[PDB]
């Protein structure tokens, strides 16, 4: 069937370690934005603090192509956690035992077109919670993103805005708002100016 | 099966003449894909000729043809071209093209196979 | 051996990431109902809650399809979770350390093809708490099932009525009712649907 | 070397989903019986018991058989898990987040066919701690065993006497005896018993 | 280069759930010697300890022999865990989740010589604290260790002194000494015997 | 193209427990560095501490080889953790109940090939703090790596300097340096070195 | 060793004729293996004819070969047979026979070979 | 690129002489490989003839022969010499390499092959 005919026939040389683009030299771009939906504590002095994000990354795959003219039919292709590229986007400053809460997901990809990786999860990462100053200070706690071996000249990865979707209002912190900045890091022997994203989360108390 | 490939040329030469093969295909997109040229023998395994990768510029020669035999692809035309010259009279054989997805020519898995055009000489 | 026989015979061609349907363009109809067993806690100052759930999906199969006149014994065949599809229907506004409390067991099919499957879980959600107000104020909790990936003209998820036999009556909260209901939401710019499933508890107090 | 041998020729066609006899329309028999060898604490009225018990499941295979006149020496061929089959058999009302306390563990069979298969573990089970009739009350727990997927005509769950051996003379509560019995969860409309065993274990304090 | 080909020869046959060994009714001779490095707390009275040690393994292999003349450099070999085989001793009176808290490791054969397995871990174990006199007494827990699947003609377990390394003395408890014992006990209906060995840790207070 | 061909064609024969060296008998340089980011608590008289530390091993590999000339683009390739030789070097007075808290990363190498496999990690490694004689007085704590398996004229561990990055100011301790120096501990036993490498980090309250 | 596996009925006829191919073996227990007969012919390399089960129920065949022949076997004997009928002059070749464990005698993993009773019209 | 392995020699003496071939190597770097020599008759498909490691030092040779074939190899030259001495009447064939990455002469994987030459005493 079309279906059968085209799983088996788009992963004849696949090999999972690449990095697909017509010419070497030039860069891949990846789309980055994240969802939070909800803030689960500030914890205690350890300076850690515990929230939940939806991710959300999207790139443009040139070795999954065809047309629907002679595929009717099948429009949305799913991979698996192993078979597909996905880039290795983390959290910098983590502070989970296990480093990394994603749940990882299948990779959906669209006709002859890019593909879309939204994991969920939970993230326990550290902040700087020293605003005794006075109890009624403004909190800014900021998450690091980025990628953790590509990077320069491979991957421009930028920045998309996050949502402000029914964060179920807290009962003891309110937000002000959540901007994102894309940042740039020298290399001692190097002119690739690798990026990363931080996105600050600002809130005084309720 | 509506991908399906055909020939155009014959040889039949004596010796140390010129030829162009070519062979088009349709039903599968003409840029995702790489094609070989393979001969077959009466008795014999298959050999691998000439190759090109989908890119353009990977021209693969055999360790036999090297300074003889030359391929070229039309991407707009959708045909695959193999120019001979100065053959040699121990080129007798059914000449077949196979396709693969992305590679360069080197060993891979092909996937759409023809027919073959017979050389005699 | 028949059994033997059949096992071998049945997965020629069964790439485990197909959608079993005999035309590609017409959707697949799945089944799905819950059956709560216990409620063990629900934290305050934090927004969650632990429910005992025993999940029921069913579905019709296409590949998988024999008649018994020619191989007698066998009725019924069970596949582990790696050679059959299952539908990738999960949890919404989960809070676990997890994204999937599931205890994934085997798959099983009759005849022409029927799979019904059956996992269980101790399910942590988050809820709305705001009814501090009034002690004696019923508190309608949610649970959200859905597709994670598939969604229109794919998977045209149904419903069917929830289950009351045995419950474990609690010592703080008493069930008072389960509804369920089937909602859709209509993507930015498609004509593709995206269905839900929404069950709320309800619960006043003991 | 005889071992290599008869390693190599036992598992030519053993395909780990089948189900072992020479007539498929005959059922089953497997013997099973736990053994409790410590209690780690029975909690308050939380609803939850930790239990300390290693099982036992036996039964006859018709596809591991052979003669020692023709294999000097070996007696016992041990197979761990993956490449053999054993019964699910679970634990209904089970609370661990994980629904499963079994350490998977090889199993053993004989020259003319048997096996053995003894994993230990540690449940946390539900119950109903509701001891208000003075200190002195007998609490009655159960323990409830029985098959997942299989049922009827395929196997009957035959039960063998507990074991009283070890039990660590605990200073807070004492065992009276544990009895155990089969039922049949017989549905409305089904022609085919589904047996199960439920264990009880009886303690009034100390 | 010559590691790569003993390496790529030395696994032409080597199924890993088979009993190397020259004869089939001979049995088979393993060292055990464990060496603790502390003792991390005593814990309540559920009667459970925590204790960091390092267990110790030796046998003979007869699959893996070669000589050094013809392979200069090369003289030990390492294994990963799955491709070697590995005795299954492990403790009896376990109290830990997961039973075995071993950390694997890679197992070293020199020449045509021996096997080392040198696993650290954690031991959650049980045992009788209930000291006659009051609370002040000399308290003697046991640790037992012992094959599972394997026992008797076939692994004459042997024990050697433990290991009086350093200590870190605790802040709390003092110890006297760790002596151990081998006993050839429970010989069943079986005409085998059951070989354990059983460790004594005595302690009073501080 | 020229990617797939490289990934492809460099793992013809690289059987993965193999240690890369030209000649058999000169040993392997591996350098050392760790950068420690936080101190996150000190925790109680169990004398155990918890850290964040990136580890950083580099060494030079002569299997994976080319130059770029006719493999225009490609500069760094990038290995999956199972494909690639990584030394087996952990920390020696592990605390922590799983022995390893490294979350496993890709290893990226070069054309002439030198690599680096830098892992994150939250390390709980004990300690000693006993210091009776002045309640305010600094603490010496000590972390031991080193290898495994390997030891003595295979692979010779050397140190480089440690790092003093943006150590986010702590609230109640604070540390003087982090001052490392090589060890042997040369065993009676042949004239093989075991050598590893100490790291002393100094702390006084806050 | 003692894993012989012995046949009989060499035979020289021409269409019509009746044949009661035999074979025998030991060693292993006949009572838990299947077994199947297979065809080797210069012009080709391996074919299928016919097989049974273990337990002497479901036989199979192939599409040339639906009719004419039949396979028996009896458990207390040690004897498999081969009854041949309405011979075509197309069965030039050799018959040597499988065996392998409980199978269903369709295509399967074989562990125990036999030798060759060729057999030509 | 071009990668070409050309075989030269043309042996035709009797037996009892001599005989001696060289190799060589056109695109990949020659300290890096390992080449084996592979004999294919128009009866047999392929024996190891004898075969060479990276490092310099691993001669290993067939069953077949052990005193009558040595072999050497030059990294400067980008060659490797194969001499025949006692020439027989038994083997007959061609000869072609076969070209490996890092390997020591027994089962290996190839990733190029050369060219055939015809001997016959
Ligand atoms: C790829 O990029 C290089 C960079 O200069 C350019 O020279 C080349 O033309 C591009 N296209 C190719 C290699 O097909
Ligand atoms: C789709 O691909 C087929 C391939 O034969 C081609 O004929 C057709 O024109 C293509 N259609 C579009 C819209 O690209
Ligand atoms: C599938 O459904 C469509 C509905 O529009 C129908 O036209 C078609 O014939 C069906 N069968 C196919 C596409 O094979
Ligand atoms: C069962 O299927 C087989 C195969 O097509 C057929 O020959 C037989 O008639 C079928 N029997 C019934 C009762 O449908
Ligand atoms: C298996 O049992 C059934 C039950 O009656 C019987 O008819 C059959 O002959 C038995 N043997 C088989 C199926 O080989
Ligand atoms: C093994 O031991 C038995 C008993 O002494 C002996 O007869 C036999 O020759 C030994 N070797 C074997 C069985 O290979
Ligand atoms: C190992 O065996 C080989 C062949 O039997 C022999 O040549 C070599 O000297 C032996 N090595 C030693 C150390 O005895
Ligand atoms: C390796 O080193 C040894 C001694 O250091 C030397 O004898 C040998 O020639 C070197 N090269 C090898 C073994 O390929
Ligand atoms: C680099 O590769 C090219 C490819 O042809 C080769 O010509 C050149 O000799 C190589 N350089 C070195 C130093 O090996
Ligand atoms: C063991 O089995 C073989 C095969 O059937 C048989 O020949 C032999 O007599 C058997 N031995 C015994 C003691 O039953």
């Amino acid at each position: 069937e079309f279906q059968r005919k085209l799983y088996k026939e788009l992963v004849k040389n696949y090999n999972p370690l690449e990095r697909p683009v017509a010419n070497d030299s030039q860069p891949l771009t990846v789309y980055f934005s994240l969802s939070l939906l909800q803030i689960m504590d500030v914890d205690e002095k350890n300076q850690v603090l515990t929230t939940n994000i939806w991710l959300q990354m999207s790139w443009t795959d040139h070795y999954l192509q065809w047309n629907v003219s002679e595929y009717p039919g099948v429009k949305t292709v799913r991979f698996p956690d192993g078979q597909i590229w996905k880039p290795d986007i983390l959290l910098y400053n983590s502070a989970d035992e296990r480093f990394d809460a994603t749940f990882h997901t299948n990779v959906l990809v669209n006709s002859s077109g890019h593909c879309q990786y939204l994991p969920p999860g939970i993230f326990k990462s550290s902040c700087y919670i020293d605003v005794r100053w006075f109890p009624f200070d403004v909190q800014h706690c900021k998450l690091k993103f980025g990628s953790w071996s590509y990077g320069g000249w491979s991957l421009d990865l930028q920045m998309q805005e996050a949502d402000i979707s029914g964060y179920i209002p807290n009962g003891e912190w309110d937000l002000v708002g959540i901007p994102g900045k894309r940042s740039e890091r020298f290399y001692e022997c190097c002119k690739e100016p690798y990026p990363d994203v931080t996105f600050t989360v600002t809130m005084r108390r309720r | 099966a509506q991908v399906q490939l055909v020939e155009s040329g014959g040889g039949l030469v004596q010796a140390g003449g010129s030829l162009k093969l070519s062979c088009a295909a349709s039903g599968f997109t003409f840029a995702h894909y790489a094609m070989v040229w393979f001969r077959q023998a009466p008795g014999k395994e298959r050999e691998f000729v000439a190759g090109i990768s989908w890119s353009g510029a990977s021209t693969y020669y055999a360790s036999s043809v090297k300074g003889r035999f030359t391929i070229s692809r039309d991407n707009a035309k959708n045909t695959v071209y193999l120019q001979m010259n100065s053959l040699k009279p121990e080129d007798t054989a059914v000449y077949y093209v196979a396709a693969a997805r992305f590679g360069v020519g080197v060993d891979d898995d092909y996937s759409y196979w023809g027919q073959g055009t017979q050389v005699t000489v």
